[PDB]
């Protein structure tokens, strides 16, 4: 029999296999450190791998977890979970309950308390089905009092080509104890990453050796007649970058020579005090992270509370997480001294999970997966819910939504369906009210309202124009329980107003090419809106000359569709957030500048924003219950300030149509948190024109994190099939 | 890629001496062993002492048990060989040798072998 | 027999040849566009050479000449000469005088009269040698109605092995006709750079078959028992750079959409008009440069009239290059319109010869070169007298030091020594002169001086300390055959003042880590000084409210070495230089801030600083009668403003010496241009932190530049030998 | 690398036809040849005209000489063959190939071909 990989590409429309395999087996193999790089620029050197990848399903980069390491990657992608988790967040760690730590090179490793969630294994046990299982991390470990049928205890000292010759004599075993789900795991092209640098001739030679091994396998399988009825995934768990000795940031210099605490080196670096777990959270971290706050221009390192990360690492909600974080520039480290550190001049990963050094590969081969296409960038997190799909198993609750990664198959097994709202939305009718004086004295230039049954009374025909205008996909939907809303309707903006929190939820607009920008003053103006009872928190009084909170519009007045001048509707009562005094730089910024050039460029933007309040840290919205006690009181008041503020722009992908009629969409979406001070970017003696663009930049976010962190469900009306919608959906934004 | 020894010369019995041992162009902590190698006139090659980087585990000769120590430095890429109490025969010529990963078959036991310095002992 | 690289290495202290090889053959080979990083990074994927590298001389970089293209530098290495003197400046030009155009794919290639210079084999052949020549640049041209005595007319489609084979075959001729000199040339990998990239499998695979094809011809060699005997030197020609699509430059644009000039693309781009050759020089490029002048922040390229580029380059004394020319930053490129150009996403070269990705490859073995060594940076301009000394010939003259290159080589035959001083230098005695008035109003602060024959008469013991202190390594020579200068002598600082051009030419002092620079204001307050008599040039009504010139001071008043004031002799009439208004701001942000963190990182340096006149743009001095018609006239008087200004430091390589006794020497030296104007660096809103010290970045040069156009000599005292002398003098300062 | 046929498609006898192939990958001014290739039923390989695309000069079949014309675009990496006064016979499948330097002697002669284009007479 000649070598597989000279045969020419055909197609498997059904799978032929003997007894017992009316589901196709699963076979999970393993490169680590090989990153998308490598198969980029020196695919020419590898057949077997080039042609797996021209025969079958490919993506061009896979993006891992933060940290970007070994257990967090290699437990992600059969548990499904974050992190945060599934409780394995690095390789080293400290757990203060247990008063222990966990150490690859410890025995602390097989511990069964450090591992959390539910493995894939676990489920086949459950769901009547075998696995046999060859030096994954954490397959080792009686999970849940469960082991794997076929396990092996890790050992570094054993041939590549034993480890294969195994795997094939598993897979030679009789029907009555066969396997249905394989794994196998390789050691390079990481090592000769490390010693010798990303590139360089030994990592050449690395990968020529790994594409022999698993040329080796397809042989092997071949000759089996099974060639045609295994799925293959061959997958990675990060990336490799090279670290310089010049690059490195020591703490003994801003710091000093102080001995009372530690830090965790690397791109990754924490700091931890050195007394625990007495000491563990009566320390004082704010000091530190106020005392290393931007002490020298352009530092490429910069301090972070746990909880003041962006939303879209996750990286938060564990308490095996120090409450001090360091996010490093990109090929730069940092550590406490040079005793207490590794080498310098060597490769290294563990950065920032979006760097383009960082990505992983993912390639399909078999009967289940589609031939000679390519797909998007997805997580690794949804490889799990792939091969649910591909065992006919019912997945355990993750952190995938099922059926995004559903046109990577040939016969899906899921349909995605769209949630349904809990209640119907409640209607705020017009009441009369005495004309109340809210002692605000703005410029008169600003046309007051006359009569507010008169303008805001519409026939139908003006509430469907307006309803095709400002909400062209439909009115986003409200999951949350026991919540009740109503939908308020203005000219050319409209809002949710919550009764049980006081303040709007939702509002959305859309700005055209053509739409002009006004430049008058507006401030300490508001009008009284008759459609809810009145509040003292709605007043000027409230705001006059208070150094502590504020108000921002959701609606910009600066925007007006029929006029020159300024809303006067966009002033009224109902559209009114509170607002620290340093966030409004940033808010107005935004408004005045970048939603002009986005409309301009992009031909229209329809937005929708608002505000998103999680004080627990664990990126889902806070209930009614535990948002009560949160709440600030202020002279003699109460008020529930934000904790985030979260917007969405939508337009089309051709730039020759308007938003009103997009054939398909575009969208970028963004969670920025409410701080007192702009500390985390350090302006001093800068232009405003680029730390609020940078500051947009780094936060940025997917649509499903902000449907998570606020309840609500868009782009319920399209007449696209769910599973478009939600591959949409999980599209985060590059640039 | 090289690795230079040094701290050799001559002593009277019973000194002690602590050879080191610097690697250039690879990772100690990413190597699967590291250890010193001795050669005397009339004999062949001969293991006194290996280390594992990362684990930590060393190993012996039974000549050398509990006379020779050997440590690494990771974060200076160094391995350190403190003897005392040498012998008259301990004369010999040392070489700083890395073992090689047995993960293909098809490879050399070992992989690089130091300059080698030289040491004597005489009354 | 085996292979010749599987032999161990060895030395070859005395060649063994069969009869009429007394002094050994020399082979040329070379490699068109191999690049240094090639063999810095990918050396373990190539045996051959890496081999060669090791039993031989070896260098890390090999600066190219400007333009780094191959004609140029294939030709240069032959002659020894610059572009501008040998003809040949690129690969297109256009010459009016002769009406003509030179291309590569047209029959003006073989025209003689394009061909400057002399060539090696022309040498040969004068001196009673004989030489075949195998696809050299400029071989198959009669130049100076001479062939090489075996040639072949180039033709691509002839395979590698077949040259190889040809070459030996003329090695096995009979010693009648032996050629001593040969030479050999391969088109890779220099098109797979082009097709594909620097980074990318193919460049892989050309290495490693032209070092195939390097082992074929060692093997050839060592089975006719040469191995022994032949000297190889393995050369390239320039380096590679990766072209996006995204950075070129369109000057359509800028200029509009005209159709009457012609732009030569590239990263060496140039301007031309297009009406020939009347329209030459009557056309107007100072418009164009001025309407190109940084039109828009940071552009990546910036115009240039051909005489006021960095003297390093020596692009100007020939008539065949385009009044105007373009600088372009690393990895763009420049053209007019997307349609006159080449294609975009491809490999590229012909930028600055400083730059890391243009350097080129040498490599020698064989009896006369030394075994196991390494070598620092040297141009490819010296190869040419390498060989000289490698046959037994005297060359003849060009632009490379003999004995610089000296090391190379076990058993040196040319023996350099110091140029000899013309004529002894004259006194500049006292003479009683009437006390005159020059006007000037000063600080009173300033001590004057009460009597000048008392503070500078001085007993020998003073004058020997002056000198020790102040000329470490001697006083600089002068080797103009007419030119009287008297050498003067004042407390720290000394003086070279020419009677001729009434002006210093050199001054010398030294900066030591402890002194001080005062800020107090010395304007318009000038001494006379006896020992000359007085000019009225030498007051300060001329310069007293003037916009067209100005004066400045060598050496720096700013610097007391005894006190915390300014120094009053560094005032004096014998200290003056003609400045214009612009340049008068570098003058003293150098002197004041760059000085004093030179003397304090460097612990101490030793500054010597003058003018330099050079009105016909060719790179050597220009002669009194020359001189003479150049001097500007000015307010009814006659005046002589200098073309640039020659600065250069000295100080120890270990900063834990004085320089007073450096064991060692390190070097630093520049020639900076003398403008009206500062729209070269565009400063414009800028901070001048930065412009300055660009400014002074670009602007380097060599000690022998710095000789060429003064006419002076340095380091004339030093107790190395002349050749150690030699190569410190050629080495250029890399940042 | 890939390269892409167009302009393709029936027209009745003496028409005028403007192949053109775009090559991506490569760069046309850095290779040997750029050829065209058409194959009829009943008959093999037949070479129609290649150029080369730094000297300019072309080669022709003599079924097709005076008849076709090709040219090098070089700035937009194309290649055009022109094609006028068709016959009934020309009607075929025409592909684009890029010949291979001679500098080894074991290689193809040939590197790439295109995809492929239709082309049919009829009245
Ligand atoms: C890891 O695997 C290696 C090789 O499979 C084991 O080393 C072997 O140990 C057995 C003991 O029964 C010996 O007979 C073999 O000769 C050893 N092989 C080699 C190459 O040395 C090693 O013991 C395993 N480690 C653990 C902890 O089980
Ligand atoms: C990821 O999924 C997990 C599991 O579905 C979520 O964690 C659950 O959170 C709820 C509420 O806090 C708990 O009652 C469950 O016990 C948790 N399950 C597990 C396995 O820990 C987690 O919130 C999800 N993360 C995100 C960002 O949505
Ligand atoms: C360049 O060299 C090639 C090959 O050496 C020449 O092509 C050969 O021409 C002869 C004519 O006598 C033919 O017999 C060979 O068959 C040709 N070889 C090939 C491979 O085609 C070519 O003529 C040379 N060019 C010039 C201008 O002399
Ligand atoms: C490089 O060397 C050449 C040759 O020695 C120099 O060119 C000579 O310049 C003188 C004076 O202008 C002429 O009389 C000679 O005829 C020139 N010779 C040639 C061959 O052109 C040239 O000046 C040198 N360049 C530098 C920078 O020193
Ligand atoms: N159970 C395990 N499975 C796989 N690798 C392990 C395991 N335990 C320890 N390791 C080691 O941990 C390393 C992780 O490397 P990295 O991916 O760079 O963090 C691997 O290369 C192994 O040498
Ligand atoms: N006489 C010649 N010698 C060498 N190459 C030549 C000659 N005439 C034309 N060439 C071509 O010019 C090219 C120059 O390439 P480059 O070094 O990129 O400028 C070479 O690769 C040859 O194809
Ligand atoms: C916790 O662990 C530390 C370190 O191992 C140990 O010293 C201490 O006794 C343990 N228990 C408590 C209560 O701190
Ligand atoms: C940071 O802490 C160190 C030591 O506690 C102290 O010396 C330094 O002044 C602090 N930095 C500040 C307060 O900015
Ligand atoms: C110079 O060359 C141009 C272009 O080839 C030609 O038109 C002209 O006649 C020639 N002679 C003169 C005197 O311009
Ligand atoms: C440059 O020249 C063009 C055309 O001659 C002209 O339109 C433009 O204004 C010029 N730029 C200047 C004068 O800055
Ligand atoms: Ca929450
Ligand atoms: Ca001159
Ligand atoms: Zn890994
Ligand atoms: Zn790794
Ligand atoms: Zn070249
Ligand atoms: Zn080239």
């Amino acid at each position: 029999e000649k070598s597989w990989v000279e045969e020419p590409c055909e197609s498997i429309n059904e799978p032929q296999c003997p007894a017992g395999f009316e589901t196709p087996p699963t076979l999970l193999f393993s490169l680590d450190g090989f990153r998308a790089e490598y198969l980029h620029t020196w695919g020419g050197l590898l057949p077997v791998i080039s042609k797996l990848k021209k025969c079958g399903t490919y993506t061009k980069n896979m993006r891992p977890v933060y940290p970007t390491k070994a257990f967090p990657n290699h437990y992600s992608i059969v548990t499904g979970l974050y992190p945060e988790s599934h409780g394995i967040i690095d390789n080293k760690m400290y757990d203060p309950k247990m008063n222990a730590s966990f150490s690859l090179k410890s025995k602390e490793k097989f511990n069964p308390e450090w591992y959390k969630g539910e493995p894939i294994w676990v489920t086949a046990k459950y769901q009547g089905l075998k696995s046999g299982t060859f030096f994954w991390p954490g397959s080792d470990v009686e999970i849940n009092g469960i082991f794997p049928d076929i396990y092996k205890m890790y050992n570094g000292s054993v041939p590549f080509e034993e480890r294969i010759l195994a795997v094939l004599q598993w897979l030679q075993l009789p029907k009555d104890e066969r396997p249905h789900f394989y794994t196998l795991y390789l050691e390079e092209p990481d090592s000769s990453g490390h010693s010798y640098g990303p590139v360089s001739s030994e990592v050449i030679k690395a990968l020529q050796r790994v594409d022999g091994m698993v040329g080796m396998l397809m042989d092997g399988l071949k000759e089996l007649n099974l060639h045609r009825c295994l799925n293959l995934i061959l997958i990675s768990d990060h990336g490799m970058e090279q670290g310089s000795c010049k690059k490195y940031i020591y703490l003994n210099k801003y710091l000093g020579d102080v001995k009372n605490i530690k830090v965790i080196y690397g791109p990754a670096a924490r700091l931890r005090p050195s007394d625990v777990p007495d000491k563990y959270y009566s320390f004082n971290y704010e000091g530190i992270a106020r005392n290393l706050s931007c002490r020298e221009p352009n530092q490429h390192f910069k301090p972070y509370l746990k909880h003041f990360l962006p939303k879209r690492l996750h990286f938060a909600k564990s308490d095996r997480i120090e409450p001090l974080t360091f996010y490093l520039d990109p090929q730069w480290q940092l550590a406490l001294n040079p005793s207490e550190r590794k080498y310098c001049g060597s490769g290294f990963h563990g950065s920032d999970n979006v760097f383009s050094n960082m990505q992983a590969l993912f390639v399909g081969y078999g009967p289940g997966f589609k031939h000679g296409i390519e797909a998007d960038t997805f997580e690794n997190i949804e490889v799990y819910n792939l091969m649910c799909d591909l065992l006919n198993l019912t997945p355990a609750p993750n952190n995938g939504t099922h059926g995004s990664l559903n046109h990577l198959l040939k016969n899906p097994v899921y349909t995605p369906k769209h949630p349904k709202e809990v209640h119907p939305l409640v209607q705020c009718p017009f009441t009369r009210n005495p004309r109340d004086n809210l002692g605000c004295s703005c410029n008169p230039s600003i046309l007051p309202i006359e009569d507010f049954q008169t303008q805001f009374n519409l026939t139908v025909a003006e509430e469907k124009i307006i309803k095709h205008e400002t909400l062209p996909y439909g009115r986003p939907r409200v999951l949350q329980k026991e919540n009740t809303i109503c939908l308020l309707s203005q000219h050319q903006f409209m809002s949710g107003y919550s009764q049980d929190i006081l303040m709007p939820l939702w509002t959305s607009y859309t700005v055209d090419r053509n739409d002009s920008f006004s430049t008058e003053d507006f401030s300490n103006c508001l009008y009284q809106d008759f459609r809810i009872p009145l509040s003292p928190v709605h007043k000027c009084s409230f705001y006059k000359n208070n150094t502590k909170v504020s108000y921002g519009f959701l609606s910009p007045p600066q925007l007006n569709k029929n006029s020159s001048g300024i809303y006067s509707e966009a002033l009224l009562t109902t559209n009114i957030v509170p607002m620290y005094q340093s966030f409004q730089v940033i808010w107005r910024y935004f408004h005045d500048t970048l939603l002009r050039k986005y409309a301009e460029e992009r031909n229209g933007v329809n937005v929708v924003s608002g505000p998103v309040f999680d004080f627990d840290y664990d990126g889902r919205c806070d209930s009614l219950e535990n948002l009560r006690q949160k709440r600030r009181v202020i002279r003699n008041q109460e008020i529930l300030i934000p904790t985030h503020f979260f917007i969405v722009l939508t337009s089309c992908k051709d730039t020759s149509q308007t938003p009103l009629h997009c054939e398909n969409l575009d969208t970028l979406a963004f969670i920025l948190p409410h701080r007192t001070d702009n500390s985390e970017s350090c302006v001093h003696g800068k232009h405003d024109s680029s730390w609020v663009e940078e500051l947009l930049m780094l936060h940025r976010a997917r649509i499903t994190d902000v449907e998570h962190i606020t309840g609500l469900s868009f782009y319920q009306q399209r007449k696209e099939p769910v599973s478009d919608i939600l591959k949409l959906k999980t599209h985060l934004p590059t640039f | 890629v090289q690795l230079v020894e040094s701290g050799g010369g001559l002593v009277q019995p019973g000194g002690s001496l602590r050879l080191s041992c610097a690697a250039s162009g690879f990772d100690i902590y990413y190597s699967y062993y590291i250890g010193w190698v001795r050669r005397a006139p009339g004999k062949g090659e001969e293991l006194v002492a290996r280390i594992s980087p990362s684990y930590g585990s060393t190993s012996y000769a039974d000549s050398v048990k509990g006379r020779f120590t050997i440590s690494a430095d990771i974060s200076k890429n160094t391995a350190y060989l403190q003897m005392n109490s040498l012998r008259v025969e301990d004369t010999a010529v040392y070489y700083c040798a890395r073992f090689a990963y047995p993960w293909y078959v098809a490879d050399d036991a070992l992989d690089y072998w130091g300059q080698g310095t030289l040491v004597t002992v005489s009354s």
